[PDB]
């Protein structure tokens, strides 16, 4: 048991690597100082546009507005990126693609965005935020500053994110965490959960000898990492407020249909 | 699986 629970962490760390190019050890480095260009404003943005070349597309849309708009639109491009990355990630678990395919979209519709908070925590100080693959550096107080109701649509993602860190996960932990996230049998419209159950049993114990393994003085941390999925939950429904409020109260502003598939229908 | 992109993505 204890042998095959290590091997089952190793294989996900593996697959973790693959799937996400930039890793918390990676940018943990990059913030400690262990060069990236730095968007505090607008202007500094632009002459940014050219830190990755740019977030194009970039279509021929987004191209255009006022501030918030134009990080708003940019902020897609990245998390459908993701959504690519964890989809990605999921088919590895092992036991995944074994699922009914409707069972199997359900889980990476309600999981996605828990990963995408839990994964950009990695990318964050109290201070700001990395961005195109840590060559950008973008400033929480710019993220604020933001106005209509585009403030605080980070503000509380950083807020989690501090909390988060403070546990001090590494990648190898994050790699179960994350598995066991995607694998909730809570799911609303599951087909049938008791093999989804199953396989999140075995995450969890994986993920509870890895936490023993690596971090042996953190009382408890098992525990309090599964807290941490509660303030995830709440950073999501707030997420998704927030996106019904732009889908009316602002400008018609396009969205990618991958994101129209996963928010329509969902809370 | 009306989540037609995502249905692909995981469609291999
Ligand atoms: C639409 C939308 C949205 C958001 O969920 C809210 C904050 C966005 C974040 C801000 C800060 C930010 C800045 C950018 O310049 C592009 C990307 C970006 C995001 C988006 C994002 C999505 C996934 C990751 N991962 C998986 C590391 C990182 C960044 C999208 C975020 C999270």
């Amino acid at each position: 048991e204890s042998a095959d629970l290590r091997a089952l962490a190793k294989h996900l760390y593996d697959s973790y690597i693959k799937s996400f190019p930039l890793t918390k050890a990676k940018a943990r480095a990059i913030l400690t100082g262990k060069s990236p260009f730095v968007i505090y404003d607008m202007n500094s943005l632009m002459m940014g546009e050219d830190k990755i070349k740019f977030k194009h597309i970039t279509p021929l849309q987004e191209q255009s507005k006022e501030v918030a708009i134009r990080i708003f639109q940019g902020c897609q491009f990245r998390s459908v990126e993701a959504v690519q990355e964890i989809t990605e990630y999921a088919k590895s678990i092992p036991g995944f693609v074994n699922l009914d395919l409707n069972d199997q979209v359900t889980l990476l519709k309600y999981g996605v965005h828990e990963i995408i908070y839990t994964m950009l925590a990695s990318l964050m100080n109290k201070d700001g935020v990395l961005i195109s693959e840590g060559q950008g550096f973008m400033t929480r107080e710019f993220l604020k500053s933001l106005r209509k109701p585009f403030g605080d649509f980070m503000e509380p993602k950083f807020e989690f994110a501090v909390k988060f860190n403070a546990l001090e996960l590494d990648d190898s932990d994050l790699a179960i965490f994350i598995a066991v996230i995607i694998l909730s049998g809570d799911r609303p419209g599951l087909l049938n959960v008791k093999p989804i159950e199953d396989i999140q049993d075995n995450l969890l114990q994986a993920l509870e000898l890895q936490l023993k393994l690596n971090h042996p003085e953190s009382s408890q941390l098992f525990a309090k990492l599964l807290q941490k999925m509660t303030d995830l939950r709440q950073i999501v429904t707030e997420h998704v407020q927030l996106l019904q409020v732009i889908k009316k109260t602002e400008t018609d502003m396009s969205l990618h249909p991958l994101l129209q598939e996963i928010y329509k229908d969902l809370y | 699986e009306r989540h037609k992109i995502l249905h692909r993505l995981l469609q291999e």
